[PDB]
């Protein structure tokens, strides 16, 4: 019974952990500070795996101490232990505490713990029933610190339907809850629902729907970093499809910054994959360092070969990646943006041709870009000249392209513009850092002269005048 | 069976968020004001403080009873001085540096200890430091 | 912390044997796929009949 | 005749790391000659922890009889050193206790127990009174760092070694550290610093535990051609008496060095290909063999075009003993990369040189290197807030 | 004028005596002794007869002020 | 009592705005007086000043100085003195009365 002894030893400490978190939730209302709820949800992923059938049963039938319809709801959905030798009655509530109903804060929290276990137990149909039941409890309530708990409940309530593969019935509930959260100025709740809605729309390729939502809804500025990161990614993916690459790159780069530093590897891979394409779509260059990371090396390898093909500006090399990694891009949700890279491959290849050749024949351009015929390269280079891609001219009669003499870039306003976007950002950090400095509320004006010691000079200086002068 | 009870609660909770935000912001600013106010207040009091006579520097010969200490003021020979109520007599060790008040010569601070006489003696002798690695044969 | 379990974490399957473990000013030109310069020169010395 | 005896102890043997690196290459994995030499070093020094790592990474068959025989020697020798340490700590003096751990740290380093050696050396360093003995322990850790390419170990110990040389003005140890620093600079593609450090110790080289003098001069020439300007190369390398004496016994290296200086571009390209294969098989230059040869080709192309307003593609091809198309592809690739200040007129096959000011090149790096700084500042503020 | 400006706060807030020991508490520690004096008088005028403990807690250190 | 709570909260918000505006006004004027306090403390440096020798810094605001009169004093240091210039064996001007490092 070595496994039983170790498991029961791990079961009781987790029960104590749940007791501590609920105490914080109860004390959050007592102190009227909703931020105390966060430290209970801070350890929520830690407690998510640290519970089993026995752990749930002890908590749910011991925390409530009142056999209401709630206890008629969640006990039947979990297994019960036998007559164990160590019958430690886990009853945190005694006397008036046991008789009094549980706060709406904690009954949602314990119910969420049951919902999470149903997720880990693959009882998605059963999880939906409890999650649906939990959805009525927090909808009727209008508490303020419950908004912090409710946001986590909404996140998992979309998760049960994610495994149920419906994702459509929850859209009505998310929109209705979002308006409820927005009208109540639910900063944390509004941020989570907006992210969940964007995931809902992006799952069914409703990119038009999500663009409209982000165009009107205002994301909470005082939102969590983990919730901001999803919004930046979802908006960045939205901008990428709408050919708004410049604003997409800013958000995706921002999403990586606000991502967790040690966990959420899968999120990092997804954002890295999309940022590489957007960076290639914008004509810029992906950072070589991101392909070196141990976690990203295997995932970004198809995109690493894609970036190499785009770099050379060769159509044949770009197409070879397509016929080889086409299915991986499709299964990755980025196949559409890779197709648009064919125009970019032409763009970069023309750019080096103009940057390396003062006068190049059109047939040579077609060979270097692996186009079909020089006449097709004629229009391709012509559009590059009108678009500002390359400063050059075409001699149709002679059949070559003459690149313009490169102008001294330091004698232009371009260095000032590049510095301005760099100078103003440096000044922004200083202002942000200074505003982030906190002075603790120490007892000011106490480092001054003490009342007793300041009196010491007056008595002594009185004798100084009363004796030296006489 | 409520009237504008929901309307009132919406109004009250609306003001609470602004009040809590402004109250937190005000406490930030009050500490900023207090820190600057303390700097100004300490600066004006410093001018009066700097006019207070400086303390003598003496060397403790030995401690005596009733919190008496025999010291040697640098140019002015030996004295028997009191000990300030904030200074423990047990920390007054022989050959220690102490600060004495201007008029009462009261021992009011134990200054950092001077150079040890042996260290001072070995500084002028200046025997070159050596290890076994720099000895050959 | 609220880790991103929502996004499918693709399996690592990476090489934990210090694949690169280097700190340089690395650039993309080293990653261009091409044969060694010795092969390139050797493939051209006989192209002129030498 | 006593050159090799002057060097520091050969622990860890950097030849073993080079032998291990050759087996990592697919080309030389099955070379029995390299395998026999590595196994001879392993068997002689009873490197049991290295045997496990060698067979684990390279997927070899562990000789149970050989491993057990070597492991018994390691246990017996560790027991002997422990008894000596126990004997010294109770009766003998502190210097004898220090020597007991130094033997234990040395043996763990010899048998490849990197983790044990680092702990043992740190214990020995803590109660080692002599400054030079402390610095030798640092040089031991630097050699251990180079053996496994532990950048944290090398950088940390290099700073410690520099501080120790400052306190005690040991110019002999200062010259050795430059060789150690230059070897790391080679490993991290810092040829500009490698050339400077190597050239300062080309006449004071006694670090035979790392390399032979001919190999040191060979690397010194190599890093000089990529990191030194033409006037600096002539004064230090071409007219260097110490290098010229060694180059008498290395005709290939002298041919490689003088071909570029004497503008024998066809000769230089042939020598560059030879240097490539040598650099590919070198554990220090292997990560940078593509970079160095690409940079060397850029140097040769720029040097030929530096003194001429315009050169035909055929003349460039004839000078380098290559075809016109090869020069076309190479020049176009390097001009697009911004490394060659010229433009190609393919219609007439003329390469016209440019003179861009240093202000443009200084501006781009400030944009480039400044941007790298901003991300660290941007990311550091991110860590600060949460 | 500064001393009278703080003093006039007592006449405006005597109907809400608890409000004075919050607005004038920081002025009770100001560098200017005249503002500090008015800070004392503002509490006295506004909290007259009420025995406000918060106001009295402000005046207690002020009775040891360096300025007479 | 709902309306009383709503109006009491309303006056609290308006009072907080008044407090935050005066605290911003005072910080503006407290900076002026800091400069005046810095300017007016320089009268401690008025000549004549006895010349001492800086010996040891006990803490930030106090130090041991050797006056040319032949006596060692434990005195205070003016806060507007560049502590980077307080090198060992540095000649320092002391207040003729209080021997303070000015």
């Amino acid at each position: 019974a070595a496994a039983e002894h170790s498991q029961r030893e791990l079961d009781t400490v987790t029960l104590e952990d749940i007791k501590e978190h609920v105490k914080q939730l109860e004390k959050a209302v007592s102190g009227k500070e909703p931020r105390f709820v966060l430290r209970a949800l801070r350890m929520l992923p830690s407690t998510s795996r640290r519970l089993n059938h026995y752990v749930l049963y002890k908590a749910v039938q011991g925390f409530f101490t009142s056999n209401n319809a709630t206890r008629d709801f969640l006990l039947p959905f979990l297994e019960e232990p036998m007559d164990t030798e160590a019958d430690l009655q886990f009853r945190p509530r005694t006397g008036k505490a046991a008789s009094t109903p549980l706060l709406p804060e904690v009954e949602a929290y314990l119910q969420l713990l049951v919902v999470i276990f149903m997720m880990n137990s693959k009882r998605y149909k059963e999880a939906q029933k409890i999650s649906d039941d939990l959805m009525q409890k927090i909808s009727t309530q209008n508490r303020r610190a419950l908004d912090l708990v409710a946001a986590k409940c909404y996140y998992y309530h979309a998760r049960v339907y994610e495994f149920l593969d419906k994702l459509d019935v929850v859209r009505s509930f998310l929109h209705a809850r979002l308006r409820t959260a927005t009208l109540r100025h639910d900063a944390d709740g509004q941020a989570t629902l907006l992210n969940l809605l964007l995931r809902n729309y992006l799952h069914y390729s409703l990119y038009d729907q999500a663009e409209k939502l982000v165009s009107k809804s205002v994301f909470p500025e005082q939102a969590n970093n983990n919730e901001w990161a999803r919004y930046l990614y979802y908006t960045g993916r939205i901008k990428a499809i709408q050919l708004e690459y410049s604003e997409a790159r800013r958000t995706m780069t921002n999403a990586l910054r606000k991502a967790p530093q040690h966990t959420a590897v899968g999120f990092k891979q997804t954002v890295h994959k999309l940022l590489i394409v957007v960076e290639l779509l914008l004509g810029e260059i992906p950072d070589r360092l991101q392909f070196r990371q141990p976690s990203l090396k295997r995932s970004l390898m198809p995109y690493f070969l894609l970036t190499q093909a785009v770099r050379t500006g060769n159509l044949a090399k770009f197409n070879q990646v397509l016929d080889q990694f086409g299915e991986k891009f499709q299964a990755d949700g980025t196949y559409t943006l890779i197709i648009r890279l064919r125009h970019n491959v032409i763009k970069t290849g023309v750019r080096m041709i103009s940057l390396s050749y003062s006068r190049i024949s059109l047939a040579d351009i077609a060979q270097k870009l692996q186009l079909d015929s020089p006449e097709d390269a004629e229009f391709i280079v012509a559009k590059a000249i009108r678009d500002g891609v390359i400063e050059a001219s075409i001699n149709h009669e002679k059949g070559y392209v003459q690149s313009k003499e490169m102008i001294d870039i330091y004698s232009t306003r371009e260095p000032q513009l590049a510095f301005h976007q760099r100078i103003s950002f440096c000044l922004d950090i200083h202002n942000m850092s200074v505003k982030a400095m906190r002075f603790p509320p120490k007892s000011y004006n106490k480092d001054l002269e003490s009342a007793e010691e300041r009196r010491e000079r007056e008595q002594q200086d009185l004798e100084f005048a009363k004796e030296m002068a006489e | 069976g409520s009237g504008l009870r929901q309307y009132y609660l919406s109004k009250i909770e609306e003001l609470q968020l602004i009040v809590n935000d402004k109250s937190q912001n005000l406490r930030r600013l009050q500490a900023q004001r207090n820190e600057l106010n303390a700097k100004v207040r300490l600066l004006r009091e410093e001018l009066q403080l700097l006019q207070e006579q400086g303390s003598y520097v003496g060397e403790v010969v030995r401690a005596m009873d009733k919190k008496k200490v025999l010291v040697k003021v640098h140019p002015e020979g030996k004295f028997v001085v009191d000990v300030d109520k904030n200074i423990d007599i047990n920390d007054v060790t022989p050959n220690c540096r102490v600060a004495l008040r201007n008029d009462s010569y009261t021992l009011h601070k134990i200054l950092p200890n001077k150079v040890d006489p042996l260290v001072s003696l070995m500084m002028v002798e200046k025997v070159p430091d050596s290890t076994y690695e720099m000895i050959g044969g | 912390d609220d880790e991103f379990e929502e996004f499918p974490a693709e399996d690592w399957a990476g090489l934990d044997e210090d694949e690169d473990a280097h700190v340089w000013e690395d650039n993309w030109d080293d990653d261009n796929v091409e044969d060694d310069f010795s092969n390139q020169l050797r493939a051209e010395l006989e192209k002129h009949g030498y | 005749e006593n050159l090799e005896e002057e060097g520091l102890p050969k622990n860890p043997d950097l030849r073993i790391a080079q032998l291990r690196f050759l087996l990592s290459l697919p080309e030389h994995r099955g070379d029995a000659a390299v395998r026999d030499e590595l196994m001879a070093a392993v068997r002689d020094n009873n490197m049991a922890p290295y045997y496990e790592a060698l067979c684990k990474s390279l997927d070899w068959q562990i000789d149970v009889d050989l491993l057990n025989k070597m492991k018994k020697a390691n246990e017996d020798e560790l027991k002997r050193l422990d008894e000596e340490l126990e004997d010294a700590e109770k009766n003998l003096g502190e210097s004898e206790i220090r020597d007991a751990m130094m033997a234990k740290a040395e043996y763990l380093c010899r048998i490849g127990d990197k983790e044990g050696a680092l702990t043992a050396f740190r214990k020995t360093y803590d109660k080692t009174v002599a400054l030079g003995h402390r610095l030798d322990i640092v040089f031991y850790l630097l050699r251990i760092g180079l053996f496994y390419m532990d950048n944290d170990l090398i950088t940390r110990n290099t700073e410690k070694a520099k501080s120790l040389i400052e306190e005690g003005g040991d110019w002999d140890r200062r010259n050795r550290l430059k060789v150690y620093q230059g070897l790391y600079c080679v490993a991290i593609r810092d040829f500009k610093q490698a050339a400077e450090l190597f050239l300062d110790t080309v006449s004071t080289f006694t670090s035979y535990e790392l390399m032979d003098y001919k190999t040191f001069v060979t690397y010194t020439v190599y890093v000089s051609m990529i990191a030194l300007e033409r006037p600096d190369l002539r004064e230090k390398v071409i007219k260097g008496a110490e290098i010229l004496e060694v180059l008498h016994s290395l005709p290939a290296v002298r041919q490689y060095l003088f071909s570029l200086y004497e503008c024998r571009y066809s000769v230089f390209f042939q020598s560059l290909a030879v240097v490539e294969q040598e650099m590919k098989k070198d554990w220090l230059f292997a990560p940078h063999y593509r970079y160095y040869v690409r940079e060397m080709r850029i140097h040769a192309y720029s040097q030929l075009l530096e003194s001429y307003r315009s050169l035909t593609l055929g003349y460039m091809a004839e000078a380098f003993g290559v075809g016109v198309e090869f020069i076309d592809q190479e020049l176009s690739r390097f001009i697009a990369a911004g490394r060659l200040h010229c433009k190609i007129d393919k219609v007439n096959e003329i390469v016209e040189t440019n003179r861009p000011d240093s202000k443009n090149w200084q501006y781009q790096e400030t944009i480039k290197k400044g941007d790298l700084l901003l991300n660290r500042v941007q990311k550091l503020s991110r860590v600060i807030n949460m | 004028v500064r001393r009278a400006a703080v003093e006039s706060l007592g006449f405006i807030l005597f109907r809400t005596p608890e409000q004075c020991p919050s607005v004038v508490s920081l002025l009770s520690e100001s560098y200017n002794p005249h503002v500090r004096y008015g800070a004392a008088m503002a509490l006295g005028i506004c909290c007259a007869g009420t025995g406000n403990k918060e106001a009295i807690n402000l005046l207690e250190p002020m009775t040891n002020d360096p300025v007479n | 009592d709902l309306y009383s709570r709503y109006k009491k909260l309303q006056q609290e918000l308006e009072f907080l705005e008044v407090q935050e505006e005066y605290i911003k006004d005072e910080q503006k004027n407290l900076k002026k007086e800091f400069l005046h306090a810095q300017e007016e403390v320089k009268r401690i440096q008025s000549i004549p000043l006895v010349i001492g020798q800086f010996l040891e810094a006990v803490d930030q605001n106090t130090a041991i100085v050797g006056s040319t009169t032949g006596s060692n004093y434990y005195v205070r240091i003016l806060s507007t003195i560049d502590r980077e210039l307080l090198k060992p064996n540095a000649s320092v001007a002391l207040h003729k009365h209080s021997n303070a490092l000015v």
